[PDB]
């Protein structure tokens, strides 16, 4: 079962899919391929929860019917600058304007 | 040109609405005129009597948006094998993002106000160019 | 293989190259980062979700869900869709 994700850190957002049976560590390998930082310099999160490497995405609550192509689930990402990990920080997207009167 | 053939050979059909829309079935009559038939609510089905060589298409009853039936625009009942009815699976197409956006804007703004919107004339014209059974019939021909 | 799509407000969206090439306009801007001075992140994020949706459900037997668009973003998303040709 494919799950569809946005892996997000600061103003970076990665759209990708993975298997429900795949692991947190395997998702770090995906991020490694794209942002060139090894798994040991990454933390992945579901909301405020630090995810453990050995767990499957499905176990961590990323399921095919909640992590959908048109509405993907969010995975937080934090990097270790040298010795210690930054805090998890995800910049929100911009706010839409007020609806025009005619809408 | 696009018209049902007057075969008079019965063919039973299941109209199965696997879309989230209210569905308007349209039978193309022997002169090529579109005839509307009773609507189907989302997720419902109807066993209906049609005929071999008849032509049908399917629309959103509210907006006339085009829908697919067995993955194409036109459905023609065929011979019933072993008494079994023909299945007509009605689904959403994958709309282009532009077309989907037009649908949502059309659903929120009365046609009187399409011109009041702050967009290029051509988008005003796209909004006003409502999904239209006639245009589609000409196209298909 | 990925490409980077950057919104007007500086959000960097990283998507599969083949998904981005869905847009004829992006294909042109790539012929591998693209900046969009007029498309804010709350619109471009949705554009990226559409790619995933289209690629996933195009010529698929499985039932197709409605692509959701909140009323507040629809006008801006219409404009971006028109520009990007999709
Ligand atoms: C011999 C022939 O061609 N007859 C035609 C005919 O019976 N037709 C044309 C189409 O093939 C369908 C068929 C017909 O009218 N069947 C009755 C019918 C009634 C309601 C419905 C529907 S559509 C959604 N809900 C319903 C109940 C479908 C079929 C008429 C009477 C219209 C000239």
């Amino acid at each position: 079962m494919d799950v569809f994700l946005m892996i997000r850190r600061h103003k970076t957002t990665i759209f990708t899919d993975a298997k429900e049976s795949s692991t947190v560590f395997e998702l770090k390998r995906i991020v490694e391929g794209i942002l060139k930082r090894p798994p040991d310099e990454q933390r992945l999160y579901k909301d405020d929860q630090l995810l453990d490497d050995g767990k499957t995405l499905g176990e961590c609550g990323f399921t095919s019917q909640t992590a959908r192509p048109q509405a993907p689930a969010t995975v937080g990402l934090a990097f270790r600058a040298d010795d210690t990990f930054e805090a998890l920080c995800i910049e929100p997207f911009s706010s839409p304007p007020e609806l025009p009167d005619v809408m | 040109v696009l018209r049902s053939v007057n075969s008079r050979e019965p063919s039973q059909v299941i109209f199965c609405n696997r879309s989230p829309r209210v569905v308007l079935p349209v039978w193309l009559n022997f002169d090529g005129e579109p005839q509307p038939y009773p609507t189907l609510p989302p997720g419902t089905g109807r066993r209906i009597h049609s005929y071999r060589g008849h032509l049908w298409l399917f629309r959103d009853a509210g907006t006339h948006d085009g829908l697919l039936v067995n993955q194409t625009e036109l459905f023609v009942p065929s011979l019933n094998v072993d008494g079994q009815p023909i299945f007509a699976n009605i689904t959403l197409p994958v709309y282009t993002l532009k077309e989907r956006c037009l649908q949502v804007v059309r659903s929120l703004v009365k046609p009187e106000n399409y011109r009041r919107l702050d967009i290029v004339r051509s988008l005003y014209e796209d909004l006003e160019d409502h999904p239209n059974v006639q245009k589609d019939l000409e196209r298909l021909t | 293989m990925y490409v980077k799509l950057i919104s007007s407000d500086g959000h960097e969206f990283i998507v599969k190259r083949e998904h981005a090439l869905t847009s004829g306009t992006i294909k042109a801007m790539l012929s591998n980062e693209v900046n969009f001075r007029e498309i804010p992140s709350h619109v471009l994020s949705k554009v990226c979700m559409y790619f995933t949706y289209k690629v996933r459900y195009t010529n698929s037997s499985t039932e197709i869900p409605e692509f959701p668009i909140a009323p507040e973003i629809a006008l801006e998303l219409l404009m971006a869709a028109n520009f990007l040709d999709c």
